[PDB]
């Protein structure tokens, strides 16, 4: 009926720099336009609406603006607290949001922590074999996670996962997860995961062998 | 102060029915337009139903007419969508949303939905141990596997709670009708295995509770 079309789906910034949302509607809105800030575990808050009143309690460091179709939505002196997804929404003709913003802050660079961890004996009995390896504390949040089973690279049985930006410190934290069968996890000897991201030129190898304890 | 409070979130199988209901208070609720709002897995804001304040109007986007029914007691102080033929693009979270302005300005916190086939399944719950000294220095980093469970959520904690700081819970993948997840915890080597260090897995859709302990070789 009336789409709006947000225009970056996410994007990093610098503690007290600026930070600019388009959002543009399919037709003329008549600046019936608000935006709202999503943080996890709450309702989104409103904090503009009439494209450009702030509603009362929000901080002045955010202002919107345009007219017709093209708007515009900025925060000037980025603080911690403003990590969050943001949405504008249509009120002219029914209702409708933009599809979201993600918004994260920029850090020096971090390297990963790297830790490899074996099958427990639960599972094994239970006829299964986790390698698990996490990757944690690291920034930028491009990394990239290799298997290798005694050598041979291996794409089939891995789970990733990733966190969201860690509201402590800024860094990122991803998980990696090889699952085989007991029988499968006993044929080979190494099993190792590589971490590779631009904080080394090297990659962080860590690995494990069924060869002591 | 005005307040929303949505529930009757829960699992259902495609095809299914289920009714949400928002409890309202701190206002003239009968006064108000309302509105369910909900946000998908990808994170995408999605204006379900509006109701008049009376309860005489009512509006649906064209994913969900026919489908949803959004009702209201007023003398009860209550908003309902009543959903059915649910499909598996109708999983997110609901919010209540109060309207007394054409935008909004005050939500509930939400109410989530899982359309799904998979059957209510408890986690299997492995320790995380370094072991063989492989890999020891100055801190330690232990784990926890939460496999094989439906539907979300889990909760985990470490030590019942007590070491909160040096922790990441990793977002749950689903693999074919059931999750998996992880969460790690890093403590000084000094203080492990020389105390104890365990982690507790609830899973409210099956009431179930373990603490698995961090026992010192894994290898």
């Amino acid at each position: 009926d009336i789409q709006m079309t947000q225009s970056p789906s996410s994007l990093s910034a610098s503690l007290g720099g600026r930070v600019t949302i388009t959002c543009k509607a399919s037709q003329d809105i008549n600046k019936y336009l608000a935006w709202y800030q999503h943080k996890p575990g709450k309702g989104p808050r409103l904090l503009i609406h009439y494209t450009s009143t702030l509603q009362p309690g929000i901080p002045s460091r955010f202002s919107g603006s345009g007219s017709g179709r093209d708007y515009s939505f900025s925060i000037s002196n980025l603080e911690p607290e403003d990590v969050a997804t943001y949405y504008c929404l249509q009120y002219d003709s029914l209702l409708s949001f933009g599809a979201g913003t993600k918004l994260e802050l920029k850090r020096a660079d971090a390297a990963p922590t790297v830790s490899i961890f074996p099958p427990s004996s639960e599972q094994l009995t239970s006829g299964g074999a986790s390698v698990v390896c996490f990757l944690n504390n690291f920034y930028p949040k491009d990394i990239n996670v290799k298997w290798k089973i005694d050598g041979s690279e291996r794409q089939n049985g891995v789970l990733n996962s990733w966190t969201d930006q860690d509201s402590k410190d800024s860094t990122y934290s991803m998980s990696s997860t090889l699952t085989l069968t007991k029988d499968e996890y006993e044929r080979h000897n190494s099993y190792t995961c590589e971490a590779t991201h631009k904080t080394s030129t090297s990659p962080i190898v860590k690995s494990f062998n069924r060869n002591e304890c | 102060e005005v307040q929303l409070v949505e529930s009757g979130g829960g699992l259902v199988k495609p095809g299914g029915s289920l009714k949400l209901s928002c409890t309202a208070s701190g206002f003239a609720f009968s006064d108000y337009d309302m509105s369910w709002v909900r946000q998908t897995p990808e994170k995408r804001l999605e204006w379900v139903a509006f109701i008049s304040n009376g309860g005489y109007s009512t509006y649906y986007p064209d994913t969900v007419k026919g489908r949803f029914t959004i009702s209201r007691d007023n003398a009860e102080n209550t908003l309902y969508l009543q959903m059915s033929s649910l499909k598996s693009e109708d999983t997110a979270i609901y919010y209540c949303a109060r309207q007394g302005l054409r935008y909004f300005d005050y939500w509930g916190l939400g109410t989530t939905l899982t359309v799904s086939s998979a059957k209510t399944t408890p986690p299997s719950v492995y320790p995380l141990a370094p072991g063989s000294a492989a890999q020891t220095n100055s801190m330690v980093t232990l784990g926890c596997l939460v496999k094989g469970y439906f539907p979300e959520p889990v909760t985990v904690t470490w030590n019942s709670g007590s070491l909160s700081s040096g922790v990441h819970t990793f977002p749950a993948v689903l693999q074919s009708d059931l999750y998996t997840l992880s969460s790690s915890v890093t403590v000084p080597s000094s203080t492990w295995p020389s105390e104890t260090v365990t982690c507790n897995v609830a899973h409210p859709a099956s009431s179930t509770k373990v603490d698995k302990k961090i026992v010192p070789r894994d290898c």
